[PDB]
């Protein structure tokens, strides 16, 4: 993965695949490479652990709600704070 | 309100249609012009995930406000802050030269200046604004993958209800199975284009946003700033002592900036940004080739391979001779015991997925009999090219029966030529290209499930002949690609005999 | 070589020879005419032709208007004996611009040869001349002398533009259709020309002129020489032979004449509206007639009434009929020699053919209509020339056909004024209370061509006895250029037939001219109730009368058809709503640009579909323009082609009915094996035709009923864009006018650059049109018409396939043996469908000529085109600028186009643009590209110093390009000092740079509504608005030299300069960046040709960083890749890796066939390699273990057996297009593989290893086999 | 079709090439004053085409 590779918690959920050396994975990689690899779902998927950063509320006009969504966050540590209006440009280069 | 499904044959009618359907469905594009330029749009973008989706159309909603338009925090960026100018006091003695060389110097310090602070806001566009692009992104991705899972829930139900109850026979439903499961690897293909697609969609919408958004803040900050340096340095050559008027001038001149100093926007470099060595990889591993067939002469041996990096197993006659074709080695079937043949799991076809072959093929031309070229068939299903008369003969058919067989004429002159052949699920069209010339255009609607061995066997049964380049493709091929790989082949600055 | 090899004058005296006058045959007594033999047998009289006729002899406007829709009446016209001249001087220029040409040629000497056949004896021992074939030529003394022609070219009769052969007739014979021939008179005219109307060749001439083309008269002229033609070989189709027409329905024409004679001379599309079946019947009807004219001379004994010898004679006429001649003398004529003669007169000489001889605008087919006449000279020179006709080489004149464009063109074109009335012969079209009536009348030639069914016969039903001998009819291949040749350079020029003495005929000659069938007037002004508003509606509403009253656009028919100040618009409610609001003087230029923008953008909006076959693109607004089909939103439309298919843009659907196809009858040959499996290989060879006879007969039927209907459809679309524009600019004019003149002169605005404008997009917008609609008009063949014929087809192979198993059971007997394999002769032949293929049958479809269109577009696009030919630096556009080379400019030697300018004034290039390329405008799109190579900035003194060097400023006002430290700056100015600029900028603090001291290539592109964009090597870098800029005005000359520069040693170099009249796209730069870079020739790092002998430091690409080195000398040492570079500068100027570090390699040749140091792609040869200053020899010894083969340098005798013989390699790539790549070869021909690097231990060792041969091409962007050549530069120079 | 470089099999794009016939001795191609080609004796004269 290539874009905020460490925050990906947020981005996504993820499905855990099982890998047995060295039926599916070798010292030339997975069998059959990454995309085509043949691997078995694992039976722990259900028992990870949902912690929703936020859940959105849906609600309708009588205030009633329709419906609980979750999004996760990233895992990261937050702030604190703002970085970029504290942050000198160094004009001097050493 | 139809009658239900009974037979296999309407099963793969039904099966067909919800390939297709879904495909259409899924890949819609449409390119508009924005701020930018132009952007491959996907359709169906606002009716996922609710984004400028209370018009009655998301496409001319997003065209009318821009790529800002998609994003819930639209002002994040923060000016930076600066380390303000001063030109040193013990200069204002100096001579000339030294007086010149030292404000070199400063101009450097101040274009690289410039260049840091272009960057801090190429961050903060990237922290702040790219980081929203990537979720509409990952989001997108995820109603894909959402809608997919419901096709296949309903495919894998027709075919899960079939199977428990209706008089279709055993080994009918054996194939029915088998097949079904190319065309749910078709269908993730499918999907695949369009997780493409909206990949580029966002990630030109974000770039957009740099330069319709963020870069013009920059451009405000940085003409501020210059237009500050540009003071503080016309006053401090004014206060110098020992140097003239002419040489103020002069001087003022030298070390003055412009608006140019700091126009650093290359969208190239946005856009290659997104270039990994992953989406290389990535590339290179989806591509369509499923067979690109390679020859060469080491001393003492014959090389032949495959060059698609898929799965593709070779097996050949150990005395299978080489020859200069048209553009490389060409392979040499004697027409009697020689034969090579090629193996991946994609070559069987089944129902939806489409293909092309290609091939460069010299024959030296004799009897008129019917003999197999190269094919790939099993149970009287599949494709066959066969030698008959003067030309070839491309036959195809289903496992109801139904086929095409259609004669090429004049191919076997002696002299080398260009065969194509392309079948395309999506439009129902079959395609026959001799050279520069397409021979054939034709409907295959009527044609259904030709599923064959994953084995293409290249046999070219009594006839002797000469082939090279052969390919095949899990897409179509047109006829700009046709003419286009064709002619780029021909020059390579050989010239040739008759 | 001239034609008319005299230069008349027509007040010159008579000579008796050949001036004259002259009594042509005649009913009654005629008044002789001054007349003048331009050429053997061809005279012309400058004379209204009334003498020809006694009949019509009276030059006025008849009392009821003749039905074609072009007439011209003034009686006066060639009343002066200066009009004599200039017809006489006309006439004679279009016989000289017609020779000029290799089929003119043809044609006019097969005309001289045609003499009309001596027929006058009815006493069949003796030849005799017919009387009506020969004029009377006066002398001075009062005698006359009789004297035989071919050709008179006569001034028209009462209609001046009516152009026609006339020929005098025999009691009982006809001349023109029995193979005889008669003397031709032609009406004609070189003073007048007709207009037309052509939106076709906007695909490969984007920017063709607005309104009005003029025929080349030199056509029209040809036209009228190939009937005479055909009626000199006797060969004309008989008159009566006419090609009927459905007159009843309400959309089509209330009636046409044409005659199959005429298609037949027009050529192209036109001819293939006769069908095989009928084509067939007349090429038999004059064979025979031929055949005739050879037993009458055969049976000639005698010859009569001249001097000449029958042997002259009878050689004669060998001559003109192509017979063949026995020993004995006896004539009879070779189906083959005659085959080959009819097909000359008949298909070679066309209309169609000469326009792709002369190169001019000409309609494509007579179904477009001549809709305007015009009063043309074309004697001077200044005016039409022999060579160029209108389009004058080397001027404004010869781009886009613009010397045929009335309006650019227009000094030498006037327009006259059409006899033929508004609304002459129309139909009467009403809808019914959608309140009362509303009816409109529709011009006769604004209706739809319908043909009638009973124009199309064939014999598809009629069976067959395939026989033992029954032979096969050949290929019958389609006419083409080289066709063409083929006759050319067998063609006879030699032998002209004598002006033979003749008896003297009577002092005057009887006889009339050939009877011409009445024809029935066709009914006027029939009218039609309709519950639907029609196409002619929908377009009529979106007309205006001119006025001062404002009009406003409606998207409502209804109003629009109701009210002379509503003009009905298929633009959206958005468009209608801006065009028609009422706007501030203040908001007026910006007001125009949006309407500009929206303009172009509903016209040019195209949806995609991937849902169908053979329609990949769709317009949508044709929906609501012509009101195709029915409904509302556009979005029917769309969904109603993708659904329906093509169908529902046709008026009416046409019949094609074919029939159950004639099945085969075998004759039996008893105990005759061999005769036997003749009939069943005859009876297979007959069914590969009858597939080809089908396919031809649908094609015909298609092109006659569908593709007219489409090329209508097409035609209104021009039609109702037009309109359009007309309408907003009418709105716009109107709004202007409503200004205070202060107001207006702080605007500055200029009708004829909108005009202009709105031209170019309604271009753009028939581009799209034009594909549609024919991917739509083949996409009926392909599925509604063609499968109707393979089914037709396929039943015939099932009952030939019944047939001939019967044929082989039956005779068993003799085929004993044989059996099973004519068995499966017969099943596996049957069992197949022959493919339809439309490139086999017509013109225009080929998949290559779609690239070539592509080609001719940005080609025809270029109004510069900068290149080195031959010894001088010239340009290659139409408008042949002018070229000023200064003493200070350097060409590279190796490749001319390379310049060098340095910084002195005499360094320079100045290119004089022709007035009609300057650029002034606020509206006009343009493009400049070129190639350039910067040397590195050495030196402090380039910090801060801009200076130009392409320039095209005029006071302040145009475009430049300029050059300053790491930059490449574009500027543009308006004429109120408004100006945009948009910069590359490039760093000198870099490893290795894409850009310094290499070539880059340049592209700007400016749209005025828009944006101005610059790309490097094909990609987009920056864009900046210019939708602020008011007029540009640019320079009349381009100045290339540096302009300002302060370092003295600055120079530039630069190649490939092209100026483009539109805004390139990205696939357009992509493509131009691509063929630009000369792909087979091996570049050096820099990006110049490598060369041999020239030694170069090298670099993997792979590792940049590392350069390469020598371990040892010798075949037990080795090469490898080391490290690090290392770094050059001065200090804040430049900061680079070094270059020059390491070994060199030179390049020898081994195989290679020429001299000039060029390395080629694929060229065999030797690499040596620099050590401490002295040569060695690249080589390895393959036999070692595993397949990287270490490389070594070996002292060059010591080489002996070793793989040394390297193959160049040129690849592309991204950026840089440097790729080189080498495949090192044993001396057997083997593969020892491409040299590249691998690891051993720590030491990255040269490597020729064949796992590079296993890989495709471009694979990551790292290869290790992918290398650079660097000879040292006078542009980056280090200390080496 | 020959060469002026004995190791040069292939003919390629651009080579310079001398045309040679067999009829009784070997006959080499040159061009004339009226741009007619014709076979020749001697191999010297013989023009050098691209
Ligand atoms: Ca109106
Ligand atoms: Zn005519």
């Amino acid at each position: 993965p290539d874009r905020f590779n460490n925050a990906l918690k947020h981005f996504y959920r993820k499905q855990y695949y099982k890998i047995d050396y060295p039926e599916n994975y070798s010292i030339n990689g997975f069998v059959n490479g990454q995309i085509n690899a043949q691997l078995s779902l694992s039976d722990r998927n259900q028992d990870i652990i949902n912690k929703p950063e936020e859940i959105i509320n849906l609600l309708n006009g009588n205030n009633v709600s329709l419906m609980r969504s979750n999004i996760y966050g990233d895992g990261l540590k937050s702030t604190v704070d703002d970085f970029y209006s504290n942050y000198k440009i160094p004009y001097n280069r050493a | 309100d139809n009658s239900p499904i009974d037979t296999d044959k309407k099963y793969y009618l039904w099966l067909r249609e919800i390939f297709r359907n879904y495909s259409f469905d899924i890949t819609a594009t449409q390119e508009i012009n924005t701020n930018c330029g132009i952007n491959k749009v996907v359709t169906w973008f606002g009716k996922a995930l609710n984004i400028l989706n209370t018009s009655d159309s998301f496409v001319e909603e997003f065209q009318n406000l821009g790529a800002i338009s998609l994003i819930n925090k639209k002002e994040n960026l923060s000016m930076p802050i600066i380390e303000s100018y001063e030109i040193p006091n013990d200069m204002l003695g100096l001579p000339l030269n030294d007086l010149n060389e030292k404000l070199f110097n400063i101009y450097s310090k101040n274009t690289a200046y410039f260049k840091k602070i272009y960057y801090n806001f190429l961050d903060q566009w990237w922290t702040q604004y790219y980081s929203q692009y990537f979720d509409l992104i990952c989001m997108a991705k995820r109603s894909v993958l959402a809608q997919e899972t419901l096709i296949k829930r309903i495919i894998q139900k027709k075919l899960s209800y079939l199977i428990g109850n209706s008089n279709i026979s055993s080994d009918n439903l054996a194939l029915m199975n088998l097949t079904t499961t190319n065309t749910l690897r078709d269908i993730s293909n499918e999907s695949q284009i369009a997780m493409n697609n909206v990949d580029s969609f966002l990630n030109n919408a974000a770039i957009c946003v740099f330069e319709s958004n963020i870069y013009p803040k920059f451009i405000s900050f940085m003409e501020q700033c210059i237009n500050n340096i540009n003071i503080k340095t016309k006053e401090f050559i004014q206060k110098c002592t020992n140097i003239n008027e002419d040489e103020k001038l002069q001087l003022i001149n030298q070390n003055v900036f412009n608006s140019l100093d700091f126009e650093f926007l290359n969208i190239q470099n946005m856009k290659s940004l997104f270039s990994s060595e992953t989406a290389l990889l990535i590339k290179e591993e989806t591509w369509p080739y499923e067979l690109v067939l390679y020859a060469f002469k080491e001393p003492g041996n014959n090389v032949i391979g495959d060059a698609s990096g898929k799965n593709t197993s070779i097996e050949y006659s150990k005395d299978i001779g080489l020859v200069y074709g048209i553009n490389s080695d060409a392979l040499y079937l004697n027409g009697s015991n020689q034969s090579i043949s090629f193996s991946n799991d994609f070559f069987e076809n089944g129902l939806t997925n489409s293909f092309s072959i290609y091939f460069w093929l010299r024959n030296l031309g004799k009897d008129t009999i019917k003999s197999k070229l190269i094919g790939s068939k099993e149970d009287n299903c599949g494709w066959e090219i066969y030698f008959q008369d003067t030309g070839l003969v491309f036959n195809m058919i289903d496992s109801n029966g139904n086929e095409k067989n259609i004669y090429l004429s004049d191919v076997s002159n002696n002299s080398w030529h260009y065969i194509t052949i392309s079948v395309d699920r999506l439009k129902e069209q079959l395609l026959i290209f001799i050279d520069d010339n397409l021979v054939a255009n034709e409907s295959i609607k009527e044609i259904l499930n030709i599923y064959s061995s994953n084995i293409i066997s290249l046999l070219s049964e009594n006839n002797p002949s000469y082939i090279e380049g052969l390919t095949i493709l899990n897409k179509p091929t047109t006829s700009q690609e046709v003419l286009s790989n064709y002619f780029e082949v021909l020059n390579n600055s050989y010239i040739r005999d008759s | 070589m001239p034609f008319v090899n005299k230069q008349f004058n027509y007040k010159d005296p008579v000579n008796g020879v050949d001036i004259a006058y002259i009594k042509i045959p005649n009913a009654g007594q005629m008044q002789p005419v001054k007349a003048f033999k331009i050429h053997n047998k061809i005279w012309v009289i400058p004379e209204r032709d009334t003498f020809t006729n006694p009949e019509e002899g009276d030059l006025n406007p008849p009392p009821e208007a003749k039905q074609v829709p072009v007439s011209y009446y003034d009686s006066t016209y060639l009343s002066t004996d200066n009009e004599k001249d200039n017809y006489l001087k006309g006439v004679t220029k279009l016989f000289e611009r017609i020779y000029s040409t290799d089929l003119g040629r043809m044609l006019l000497t097969s005309i001289v040869r045609g003499i009309p056949f001596w027929g006058g004896s009815t006493i069949d021992t003796e030849l005799k001349v017919i009387d009506t074939n020969c004029i009377n030529v006066i002398q001075p003394d009062g005698s006359y002398r009789s004297e035989e022609l071919n050709l008179v070219i006569i001034g028209p009769s009462a209609d001046i533009i009516q152009f026609e052969c006339k020929s005098f007739g025999h009691e009982v014979l006809n001349l023109t259709r029995n193979g005889y021939g008669s003397t031709q008179y032609i009406r004609f005219s070189p003073d007048f020309t007709f207009g037309f109307e052509e939106s076709l060749e906007v695909d490969t001439n984007p920017l063709l002129g607005a309104g009005k083309f003029a025929t080349d008269p030199a056509v029209t002229l040809a036209h009228q020489l190939i009937h005479a033609g055909h009626r000199l070989y006797g060969i004309a189709i008989n008159p009566n032979r006419v090609f009927k027409v459905n007159t009843n329905a309400y959309y089509e024409m209330s009636g046409l004449e044409v005659s199959f004679e005429e298609l037949r001379t027009f050529g192209g599309h036109d001819a293939k509206f006769i069908d095989s079946l009928q084509e067939n019947e007349f090429r038999l009807y004059y064979y025979n007639k031929f055949k005739d004219i050879a037993s009458t001379l055969n049976k000639a004994k005698s010859i009569v009434g001249t001097t000449a010898s029958l042997q002259y004679m009878k050689n004669v006429f060998k001559e003109k009929y192509l017979l063949s001649e026995d020993t004995s003398g006896k004539f009879s004529v070779d189906k083959l020699k005659f085959d080959k003669l009819y097909k000359m007169l008949t298909e070679i000489y066309t209309e169609d053919n000469f326009v792709k001889f002369f190169k001019v605008l000409n309609a494509k087919t007579f179904l477009n209509f001549d809709k305007a006449v015009f009063k043309i000279n074309i004697v001077p020179k200044v005016n039409y020339t022999i060579y160029d006709g209108f389009n004058l080489r080397n001027t404004n004149l010869a781009a886009n056909f613009n010397g045929q464009n009335t309006e650019i063109n227009n000094m030498n074109f006037t327009k006259l004024k059409n006899f033929t009335g508004l609304f002459e012969f129309y139909k009467l079209l009403c809808v019914r209370g959608i309140l009362n009536d509303l009816c409109i009348k529709v011009n006769n030639w604004d209706l739809f061509f319908s043909p009638s069914e009973d124009n199309f016969t064939n014999d598809l039903n009629k069976g067959e006895e395939i026989t033992s001998d029954t032979n096969i009819e050949a290929a019958e291949e389609n006419i083409s250029l080289d066709l063409i040749q083929q006759y050319y350079l067998t063609f006879n020029f030699d032998n002209e037939p004598e002006n033979i003495s003749i008896e003297n005929l009577s002092s005057d000659i009887i006889g009339q001219l050939e009877l011409m069938p009445n024809i029935e007037r066709f009914p006027n002004g029939k009218k039609y109730e309709l519950d639907k508003y029609t196409m002619f509606h929908y377009l009529r509403a979106q007309e205006f009368e001119h006025g001062k009253s404002r009009i406003a656009l409606t998207n409502s028919v209804n109003e629009a058809l109701l009210n002379p100040s509503r003009v009905y618009t298929f633009f959206s409610s958005d468009y209608v709503k801006k065009v028609n609001k009422a706007t501030e003087a203040a908001m007026f230029l910006g007001w125009v640009e949006q309407l500009v923008y929206d303009f172009t953008d509903e016209t040019s909006e195209v949806s995609t579909t991937d849902k169908i076959a053979d329609i990949t693109i769709i317009i949508p607004y044709i929906g609501p323009a012509l009101n195709i089909g029915n409904m509302l939103y556009k979005d029917d439309f769309v969904g109603a082609l993708i659904f329906s298919g093509a169908v529902i843009l046709l008026e009416f659907i046409p019949e094609i009915a074919i029939p159950v196809l004639g099945t085969f009858a075998l004759v039996s040959y008893i105990a005759n094996k061999v005769l036997t499996v003749q009939t069943i290989d005859n009876a297979l060879s007959k069914r590969n035709e009858k597939w080809d006879e089908v396919y031809k007969y649908i094609v015909t039927n298609w092109l006659a009923k569908v593709n007219t209907q489409i090329d209508l459809i097409r035609k209104k679309m021009k039609e109702a864009l037009e309109n359009q524009a007309e309408a907003t600019k009418a709105i716009i004019n109107y709004q202007y006018n409503q200004y205070t003149e202060e107001e207006k002169n702080n605007i500055n605005f200029n009708i004829d650059d909108l005009s202009s404008k709105l031209n170019e997009s309604i271009n753009k917008a028939m581009i799209n049109i034009n594909k549609f609609l024919n991917q739509c008009s083949v996409s009926y063949l392909m599925n509604s018409m063609i499968p109707y014929g393979v089914k037709r087809l396929e039943d015939f192979d099932a009952s030939l396939k019944d047939a001939l198993l019967k044929y082989i059971y039956d005779n068993r007997g003799t085929l004993i043996g044989q059996v099973d394999r004519l068995k499966d002769k017969v099943n596996n032949t049957l069992s197949t469908d022959i493919p339809f293929q439309l490139s086999k049958y017509v013109d225009n479809q080929r998949l290559l000529s779609t690239f070539t269109e592509y080609i001719k577009n940005i080609i025809n696009t270029s109004i510069l085109n900068l290149r080195y030919e031959s010894n001088h630096l010239i340009d290659l556009s139409r408008y042949a600028s002018k070229i000023n080379i200064g003493s200070k400019v350097n060409f590279d030697p190796i490749d001319k186009n390379q310049i060098q300018l340095f910084n002195l004034e005499s360094s320079k290039i100045e290119v004089i643009l022709k007035n009609a390329i300057v650029y002034n405008s606020m509206y006009e799109n343009f493009s400049t590209s070129f190639w350039i190579r910067i040397p590195k900035y050495f030196n402090s003194i380039s910090l801060n110093n801009e200076y130009t060097i392409i320039n095209c400023m005029e006071n302040n006002s145009g475009w430049k390009v300029s050059l300053n430290y790491g930059e490449i700056i574009w500027t543009l100015q308006d004429t109120q000092e408004i100006k945009q600029r948009v910069v590359f900028k490039y760093s000198q603090m870099i490893n290795i740079s894409d850009y310094i001291n290499r070539w880059i290539f340049v592209t700007i592109t400016n749209n005025r509504l828009n944006n101005s964009k610059i790309y490097i090597n094909g990609r987009l870098i920056d864009q900046k608005p210019i939708s602020n800029l008011g007029n540009i005005h640019a320079s009349n000359n381009i100045m290339f030299k540096l302009d300002g520069c302060r370092d003295t040693h600055r120079y530039i170099w630069i190649k490939y300069f092209n100026l483009f009249d539109k805004e390139l796209n990205e696939k357009e730069i992509k493509d131009l960046y691509d063929n630009q870079s000369n792909s087979g020739i091996l570049k050096d790092f820099w990006g110049d040709y490598l060369q041999y002998d020239k030694p170069y430091y090298m670099l993997n690409l792979y590792d940049p960083n590392k350069y390469v080195d020598v371990n040892n000398v010798g075949i037990r040492g080795y090469m490898y890749l080391k490290g690090p570079r290392g770094s050059v500068m001065t200090t804040n100027i430049y900061l680079n890796s070094s270059l020059y570090r390491g070994a060199k390699f030179i390049i020898k040749k081994y195989a290679s066939g020429n001299k000039d140091n060029i390395v080629r792609n694929n060229d065999r040869v030797y690499i040596n390699v620099v050590v401490k200053n002295k040569e060695y020899r690249l080589a390895t010894n393959a036999s070692q273990a595993g397949v990287e083969k270490i490389l070594s340098a070996l002292e060059i005798p010591d080489v002996g057996n070793l793989s040394q013989v390297v193959v160049m390699k040129s690849k592309n790539d991204q950026g840089i297009t440097n790729k080189c790549k080498m495949n090192l070869q044993d001396n057997n021909g083997n593969d020892i593989g491409f040299i590249g690097f691998h690891q051993f231990n720590n030491i990255a060792k040269l490597v020729a290893s064949n796992w590079y041969n296993r890989q495709i091409e471009r694979s990551s962007r790292t290869l290790g086999c992918s290398w650079e050549f660097i000879p040292v530069d006078d542009g980056w120079g280090e200390r080496p | 079709l020959l060469s002026i470089n004995p190791n040069k099999q292939y003919v390629q794009k651009l080579d310079e090439v001398i045309i040679s016939v067999l009829d009784n001795m070997e006959k080499y191609i040159d061009i004339s004053e009226d741009n007619r080609l014709q076979l020749i004796d001697n191999k010297n004269n013989a023009k050098k085409m691209i």
